Order: C-alpha cells, then sequence, then structure tokens
C-alpha cells in the first residue's frame, strides 16, 4: 500500500529469488509509489543489465531515468568505450562480436549522452582526446 | 422458417447449402449493415438446423438428405459460402447458435451444427465470424460461449495432434477471437483434471497470445470503458489473476483432490504463470495513461475472491506440508497481480480496496507484504 | 624468408603453446599467426600451421581446416584430416558437413 520499506523488502526477496520467480521480479520492478524508485536500482537494471533483447531497450529508456536522478553509473560507457577500441579484430571469432555486442548494444545518442560526463571530467589525454573525437564525430558542429 | 428451410434443403450435393446461403443473405442482407454482432436469426436458424444438423424446423423432421457425407459436404459449401459472403450476418446466423440461447425446440441439434460450423470457419479463415465471436460473450451467456471455445481448442489440439499450431496462426489472424479465449480458458484452466492442465501446445498457444493477443486486449479496453463485474459476459481477456492462482496451486489443488500431470508440471506451471504475469503487466503498462476508468482497478471482478477462496480450501489439508510452496506461489501471484494492476493507476486506492478483498486473502509474507 | 626456417619456426611456436595450453590469449595469437602463414607456397608450412591448429584452436577453425580437404599436395591433405582428428580428440564437436568432404578422399 504505503509502507516503503516493506516495498523494498520485497524488491529485495524478489531479487533473492530473481533466478528462478521471474514473476515477482517484474511485480516490484514495476510496482508504482511506496519505494519504486529505491527499488528501481537493482530490479530494473537487471533486466537492462541482461544480455538478452532486454538491454536493447530497457537500458535505452530506463537507464536514463536513473541517470537522471542519480548520474553515478560511468562504468558501462567507460566499458563501451575501452571496448570500442578492441573490437576492430577477431570478428570471425565469435567471443570478440559477442563482446562488441554487448558492449555497443545501447543506443549510440543514449552511450553518448551517458558518456558526456566521462568526457567532461576526462583527465587523462588519451581519455579526453577520444572523448573529443566521438562528440565530434557524433555531431560535427557540436 | 420451415419452408425456406425445406426449400433449400434439397440437392445436398453442394447445392443445398449454397440456396440457403443465398436465401438467407438476401433475407439478412439489410441485417448486415442494421446491426452484424454474433446473434441468431430466427429466419436462418431452421435453415442453418437443416442443411448442417440434419434436422429441419421440427426437432423429430427427416434429415436433410442421408447426412454424414452429404451433411459434410452442405457444411463445406456452407463454410465456403460463408468466408466468401463478406458479411458478418450469414456468418453470425450461422454460428451464433452454439452458445447463445434462440429459444427453439431443435436448438441443441442447432447448437451442434452451430458449433461445427464454427469450428471449420475458423479454420476456414472465416475472418468474420472470428471477429464477431469475441462479441459474442459481450451480451450473451458468457459460460456456454466458454464451454464451446473450450470444446473448439480441445478439438483443434487435444483431439488433433499438431494442429494446434493452425489454431494459434488463427489466433494471431483473428486477435478478436484470440482475446476472447481467454475467458474460455481461464474457465477450463480450473485445476480440477488432468485437461485442465495446459499442455506443450497450449503453452505455445499462451505465448502467441502474450506476443501477440495482448494488442487485442489493449483494442477492446479502447473500445468500451474497463466495468467492474460486466452484466453475464465482458470478454475483456483479463482472467489474469485467477488464471495465475490457478497454475501456481495446480500442484497443490490438484494433489488435494490428474494430479500427477500437474505436480510433475511444477517448473511448466510456475514459467506459464511468469510469461502470463509478464503479460498482464506489460498491458498494464500500455492501459496505464490510457482512460482504462478507475472503480475496478484490478481486473477481478470477484474472480480473485473465487480464486482465493479455492486456494484457501486446499490451503488446510495436505498443503501445508507436501505443496505449501505451491499456495504461497499461488497467494502471492494473486497479491503481485492486483498491485501491478494499482500501479496503472486504475485502482486508486492503496489500501482501501486492499483492505475490502485482499483481507480475507490466505496467509503468505509475500503476499501479505505486497498488500501492506 | 625461408621455408625450412619458417617451418621450424612454426614447430617452435606449436612447442610455446602446447606448453602453454591454459594460457588462452597466447593461443588465439598462435592460432592467427598459424592462419597468416597458412597460405604459404612450402608444403611443410602449411602442415605446421595445420598442426598449430589442430592442437591449438578455440572449441570456424574447422571450416579453416575442412578448406585444405582440396589442396593439392596429397601430405597437406594429411596434415588436415589429422588437424581435424586431434581437434576431435581435444573434445571439440565436428560438423557434419566433414563427411562428406571426407567421403571425397577416400
Amino acid at each position: 500500500m504505503s509502507a516503503q520499506g516493506d516495498c523494498e523488502f520485497l524488491v529485495q526477496r524478489a531479487r533473492e529469488l530473481v533466478p528462478q520467480d521471474l514473476w515477482a521480479a517484474k511485480a516490484w520492478l514495476i510496482t508504482a509509489r511506496s519505494l519504486y524508485p529505491a527499488d528501481f536500482n537493482i530490479q530494473y537494471e537487471m533486466y537492462t543489465i541482461e544480455r538478452n533483447a532486454e538491454r536493447t531497450a530497457t537500458a535505452g529508456r530506463l537507464l536514463y531515468d536513473m541517470f537522471v536522478n542519480f548520474p553515478d553509473q560511468p562504468v558501462v560507457w567507460r566499458e563501451i568505450s575501452i571496448i570500442t577500441s578492441a573490437l576492430r579484430n577477431d570478428s570471425q571469432d565469435k567471443q570478440t562480436q559477442f563482446l562488441r555486442s554487448l558492449f555497443e548494444t545501447l543506443p549510440g545518442r543514449v552511450q553518448c549522452e551517458m558518456l558526456l560526463k566521462v568526457t567532461e571530467q576526462c583527465f587523462n589525454t588519451l581519455e579526453r582526446s577520444e572523448m573529443l573525437l566521438l562528440l565530434l564525430r557524433r555531431f560535427p558542429e557540436t | 422458417m420451415s419452408d425456406i428451410r425445406h426449400s433449400l434443403l434439397r440437392r445436398d450435393a453442394l447445392s443445398a447449402a449454397k440456396e440457403v446461403l443465398y436465401h438467407l443473405d438476401i433475407y439478412f442482407s439489410s441485417q448486415l449493415q442494421s446491426a452484424p454482432l454474433p446473434i441468431v436469426d430466427k429466419g436462418p436458424v431452421e435453415l442453418l438446423e437443416e442443411f448442417v444438423f440434419q434436422v429441419p424446423k421440427e426437432r423429430s423432421a427427416q434429415p436433410k438428405r442421408l447426412n454424414s457425407l452429404q451433411e459434410l459436404q452442405l457444411l463445406e459449401i456452407m463454410c465456403n459460402y460463408f468466408q466468401e459472403q463478406t458479411k458478418d450476418s450469414v456468418r453470425q446466423i450461422i454460428f451464433s447458435s452454439l452458445f447463445s440461447p434462440q429459444g427453439n425446440k431443435a436448438d441443441d441439434s442447432r447448437m451442434s451444427l452451430l458449433g461445427k460450423l464454427v469450428s471449420m470457419a475458423v479454420a476456414v479463415c472465416r475472418i468474420p465470424v472470428l471477429e464477431c465471436a469475441a462479441s459474442w460473450l459481450q451480451r450473451t451467456p458468457v459460460v456456454y460461449c466458454v464451454r464451446l471455445a473450450k470444446a473448439l481448442v480441445d478439438d483443434y489440439c487435444c483431439l488433433v495432434p499438431g494442429s494446434i499450431q493452425t489454431l494459434k496462426q488463427i489466433f494471431s489472424a483473428s486477435p478478436r477471437f484470440c482475446c476472447q479465449f481467454i475467458t474460455s480458458v481461464t474457465a477450463l484452466y480450473d485445476l480440477s483434471s488432468d485437461d485442465l492442465i495446459p499442455p506443450m501446445d497450449l503453452l505455445e498457444m499462451i505465448v502467441t497470445w502474450i506476443f501477440e493477443d495482448p494488442r487485442l486486449i489493449l483494442i477492446t479496453f479502447l473500445n468500451t470503458p474497463i466495468a467492474a463485474n460486466l452484466p453475464i459476459g465482458f470478454l475483456e481477456l483479463t482472467p489474469l489473476v485467477g488464471l495465475i492462482r490457478w497454475c501456481v496451486k495446480a500442484p497443490l489443488a490438484y494433489k488435494r483432490k490428474g494430479v500427477g500431470m500437474d505436480r510433475d508440471s511444477h517448473l511448466l506451471y510456475s514459467k506459464l504463470h511468469l510469461s502470463v504475469l509478464q503479460v498482464l503487466m506489460t498491458l498494464q503498462l500500455h492501459l496505464t495513461e490510457k482512460n482504462l476508468y478507475g472503480r475496478l482497478g484490478l481486473i477481478l471482478f470477484d474472480h480473485m475472491v473465487p480464486l482465493v477462496e479455492e486456494i484457501n480450501r486446499l490451503a488446510d489439508e495436505l498443503n501445508p506440508l507436501n505443496a505449501s510452496q505451491e499456495i504461497e506461489l499461488s497467494l502471492d501471484r494473486l497479491a503481485q497481480a492486483l498491485q501491478v494492476a494499482m500501479a496503472s493507476g486504475a485502482l486508486l486506492c492503496t489500501r482501501d480496496d486492499l483492505r475490502t478483498l485482499c483481507s480475507r486473502l490466505p496467509h503468505n509474507n509475500l503476499l501479505q507484504l505486497v498488500i501492506s | 624468408k625461408s621455408h625450412q626456417v619458417l617451418a621450424q619456426l612454426l614447430d617452435t611456436l606449436l612447442a610455446i603453446g602446447t606448453k602453454l595450453p591454459e594460457n588462452q590469449a597466447i593461443q588465439m595469437r598462435l592460432v592467427d599467426v598459424a592462419c597468416k602463414h597458412l597460405t604459404d607456397t612450402s608444403h611443410g608450412v602449411r602442415n605446421k600451421c595445420l598442426q598449430l591448429l589442430g592442437n591449438l584452436g578455440s572449441l570456424d577453425v574447422q571450416k579453416i581446416i575442412g578448406d585444405y580437404f582440396s589442396d593439392q599436395d596429397p601430405r597437406v591433405r594429411t596434415a588436415a584430416i589429422k588437424a581435424m582428428l586431434q581437434l576431435h580428440e581435444r573434445g571439440l564437436k565436428l560438423h557434419q558437413t566433414i563427411y562428406n568432404q571426407a567421403c571425397k578422399l577416400l
């Protein structure tokens, strides 16, 4: 009803049985009111971080809301940027292609928007140059 | 009409059905535009009974030709005519007598013929008949429609091995029929017998419905407001809570009082319940900003109370040790469905309706937490 | 440049790879460079490259080895078949498509 702590406890319990009881995961991550946004940190992110088709849409729409509410998750953008340099080889091998697809599964515009935060704080010369090149490629007049 | 039925019954070798269809189309040409809903006209009911059920306006009358092969040929010709009639009037007159009462002496044979003809028409890709089948339960009795649809589904899948894929393809091509079959599936999923437990083909059909029939459910919800405890049949395709409660409690209720089929399929039943819950949550998310109205909130119409009562009846005898997990899962699934439905904004009460309904629900930690 | 030295160096690379089977990245580098020198005109170089592909390989490699069932030099063909056999012995599940290729070689 309105017991936000009970909602968080139910979300945690559903996360505990997430590998088996997937119905409670959907019912808890999509449970409005109470500690809904508080529970949308590992429940929704689990679908977002999944290797299935969920990452195509959930990560490009639900992770953006979390980033707006709290922009503290830059690991995905950094990992994608690192994998991008090494993704130009072993195309015939299935593992390299799978890793490259997992890195690039997120939308290009969403990935650039998320990595703009790292770009502003890119103290490293190589990181700053890579960020500037990515910004120029995405938008030549930026 | 007795005279028209007798006149059209002659020449059963692919000519009687054509004449009957022509006469019915001539009679109901205005009816095709006035109100082409799934209703049975008493004028062409006798013709349909005579040319298909081998029974004229009198129940004890002489059958048309020798029946059997001649009756089969007439049924095939009538199905071909109705599918190509391009009007819902003829198909509705032919098929609607199966479950919607007609108040006729020969209404039982006419109903059997209409059920066979509707099954053929669905298999003969007669889109108007399948589309009107959704409207059939909107104002006619729902129990009879559910029974007829369940019988047709069982004939397609259980009796005919491998034809279930054709039924799923038709349901994809006729989403109105697929949505109308959700209530029939829920009625046939009481877990009181082995057939009540869905098979692998039934699971595939359910997956197909979850993928496609949800759009039909949303379209129906947009067509008319979501009413709470509608007249005799709404056919809203929202029996998710009852189906989930039955499927989760299948290895418990079935074992309490066949039992082995539901007990060994605990993983399959859980997967089907999870898929149904996911489909219901997706539908609720789609029908969340849409004008789905309040008042009712969760789609129960007292079916949640019947499911809770059914679970509680078996929850005291042999459930606490053998299948306590199944009962807990059923209660949690019902509460989760209620909460997710309230998450769409339809249920404008965090604990008012919950205290009104969920207070009498059985004991479950997950369900109690979800409710409160 | 020379073919004998190239074949002997491929033998050395095979020895190093067999000395470090738990190392993965090393074996991917080794199979890549074996594929690179797999088109040499010397049958010995192709033999050693196929031996590398047989002893070392992800478990694509079957197609690469399968391509050399039609090699003009018979001993390169034997080396390719032995490489596929050694891949199978290492635990790889060969494809049914190898059956028709082997049937021609009988």
